[PDB]
């Protein structure tokens, strides 16, 4: 019949054997004729719904319900490339002695997440080079290495041999700057993860600079983005047609990973079910099984979003989601006001 | 006041501010190396 | 010459775990039980450690030092 | 100075004009043709990056009547608006309730 | 290795203070590795009585 078969083509992704099919999305008043499509606010408030299922420091992963993917691809790249951080932007550097160069040094301190909020500081105007205590943070750096006087006579270790010979993060002095050293409590500004290696060094060669932080958005440069990885996928559903028993359960269930499928006694004899269909990577490794080809159906749902968010330590998770969703209502908000205006 | 050559050997500080020839103080070495400048330099960290 | 901070592909903190790294390899461990070990999922990351060579430890060799 | 440009059709009332939007791209673009799609006074709505080394889009719209083609605009606007401000409310609340049980699950 | 049919200690290093790769050419002349096990002599036992 035809009414079953345009409902799996309109609400379902189906995944075959050469390629995906039904992809697009068909719901706009007059594609189908049965159907009424125009915009509806009360029915979109009605079927919205978002489920968190883990959350824990610097990860979250939820799922969004009724929602399409022109909205929630627009989120996922404003995670990734609009909302602002702060990093290392200038580096004065006078007596640099080390095996590394001033240009890639100063690349290195780029990339270093710093743990400021950046919703406490403005964006640093063209020029203006000093800058000051409402739109900037400053760091110092000043390390030298010697020999150790208490070393054995070993001399193989070189942690024994000298002092100071590494150069982690955690040499980095917050240098407060106007009234911030009452605003922000002790110990709030740092660097995030305290053991990442900047340089190497061997006694009499030293290290010694000063670094200016400004406020900026990852679209810009790679080194704002305050996520690691954000991105959704839509939540698996497989159906089998037909009821599998013995061995062939077994089959089945080994063609999937490890936990979606299930064997189980109901009188003597193994029967197949599909258990939780959440962690299957789809690796379609059924079509490779001639018999089983035939009676299972692989497929996605179109409105069921799974995101994973996992931030890199500026933030929590959360308040970067809802920064996110913040910034497509204020360029909506700024388009409006400027129609108003020209008109 | 005069300036310093580094040799290229021991690393001990050297000071010639005259035509005399290159030639270490201590060890026999005829190689020398300007120091570092005193100015700062600014980069961008990008 | 020394670890990226970063890995190129997904931007992962990778910068920190060198140490580790070597360390968790200096106990008997494999490399896939180690990279597993120190959290490293995606294999756009685990080849940022898999394929460091450390070139920074034979340069400083031929460094001016006292 | 100004963000937003309204170029007209060659010849038409105000129901086929261009709109030219300055520093944006497919993030608002696609999102906001999603919406206008939706309206059933729209017979053709779609945008176009002008260049790669260029920040635009050029949104297009044709609306089926006579009825200004700026309408569409400004209501798709609005509704996208709503969109983003219930999805917001809807994601704080669930964040609270999940940490109030986490606050009151295994002590 | 005299003491014991074999050497688990990965750090000899902290016992005898060289470096680590100085350890693993120690341990290569004579020693074979087990995983998880540490180092194990290369070649077994014998009837040294016999002569
Ligand atoms: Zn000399
Ligand atoms: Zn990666």
């Amino acid at each position: 019949a035809a009414s079953q078969a345009v409902e799996e083509m309109r609400s379902r992704v189906v995944l075959g054997e050469f390629g995906v099919r039904n992809v697009h999305t068909t719901d706009f008043p007059g594609n189908y004729s049965g159907y009424d499509d125009a915009w509806d606010q009360d029915r979109f408030e009605k079927n919205f719904r978002v489920d968190v299922v883990h959350m824990d420091e610097n990860s979250l992963e939820f799922d969004m319900v009724g929602i399409d993917a022109a909205i929630a691809n627009a989120f996922r790249r404003i995670l990734l490339a609009e909302v602002p951080t702060m990093a290392v932007e200038k580096v004065l550097v006078y007596n640099n002695t080390s095996i590394v160069q001033d240009e890639i040094l100063a690349h290195r301190l780029g990339l270093i997440p710093i743990h400021a909020d950046p919703r406490l500081f403005e964006y640093r105007n063209q020029g203006d080079e000093e800058g000051t205590e409402i739109d900037t943070l400053q760091f110092r750096l000043q390390v030298r290495c010697t020999r150790n006087p208490h070393a054995a006579k070993d001399s193989s270790d070189p942690n024994e041999l000298y002092v100071n010979h590494k150069v982690y993060t955690r040499h980095m002095t917050w240098i407060p700057l106007g009234n911030q050293a009452d605003l922000f409590p002790e110990g709030t500004i740092r660097p995030v993860h305290d053991d990442i290696l900047i340089a190497q060094l061997r006694p009499g060669q030293e290290i010694d600079l000063l670094m200016h932080c400004v406020k900026g958005i990852g679209k810009d440069h790679a080194k704002f983005s305050p996520v690691a990885t954000a991105s959704y996928r839509l939540l698996p559903d497989i159906t089998l047609l037909e009821p599998v028993e013995g061995e062939a359960a077994e089959e089945l269930s080994r063609c999937f990973s490890p936990g979606v499928i299930e064997v189980q006694e109901v009188q003597g004899k193994k029967v197949a079910r599909v258990a939780n269909p959440r962690l299957d990577t789809f690796s379609r490794e059924i079509f490779r099984n001639e018999k089983l080809k035939k009676v299972v159906r692989l497929a996605r749902v179109r409105d069921h979003y799974i995101f994973s968010v996992e931030s890199t330590g500026v933030l929590p998770p959360d308040v970067l989601v809802s920064e996110a969703i913040k910034v497509l209502m204020g360029k909506c908000r700024r388009f409006l006001d400027e129609l108003d205006a020209v008109q | 006041q005069p300036m310093i050559y580094i040799c290229g050997e021991c690393h001990t500080e050297n000071e010639i501010k005259s035509r005399d020839p290159i030639r270490c103080r201590e060890c026999g070495y005829r190689i020398m190396y300007k120091k570092r400048t005193k100015r700062l330099v600014v980069f961008d960290a990008r | 010459m020394i670890i990226p901070v970063r890995c190129f592909t997904c931007g992962k903190i990778v910068g920190n775990k060198w140490e580790a790294y070597l360390g968790l390899l200096q106990a008997e461990y494999t490399e896939g039980d180690a990279l597993d070990a120190l959290g490293l999922k995606r294999y756009c990351c685990r080849r940022m450690l898999l394929a460091h060579v450390d070139l920074i430890e034979k340069l400083l060799n031929y460094a001016p030092l006292e | 100075k100004t963000a937003l440009e309204m170029v007209q059709a060659a010849g038409t009332d105000r129901h086929c004009v261009t709109f030219v939007l300055h520093e944006e791209d497919h993030t608002l673009g696609n999102s906001l043709r999603y919406m206008i799609m939706k309206n059933p006074e729209v017979e053709f709505c779609g945008y176009t990056t002008t260049h790669p080394s260029e920040s635009k889009i050029n949104l297009r719209i044709q609306t089926r009547g006579t009825l200004p083609a700026v309408e569409p605009f400004q209501r798709g606007l609005n509704e996208l608006m709503n969109v983003c401000q219930h999805v917001l409310d809807k994601f704080e609340a669930s964040i609270k309730d999940y940490k109030d049980q986490k606050a009151s699950r295994n002590e | 290795f005299t003491q014991s049919r074999w050497v688990v200690r990965k750090e000899v290093a902290t016992v005898t203070k060289l470096c680590a790769e100085d350890v693993k050419d120690f341990l290569e002349h004579m020693a074979v590795v087990r995983i998880n096990k540490g180092w194990e002599f290369i070649l077994p036992y014998d009837g040294e009585f016999i002569k």
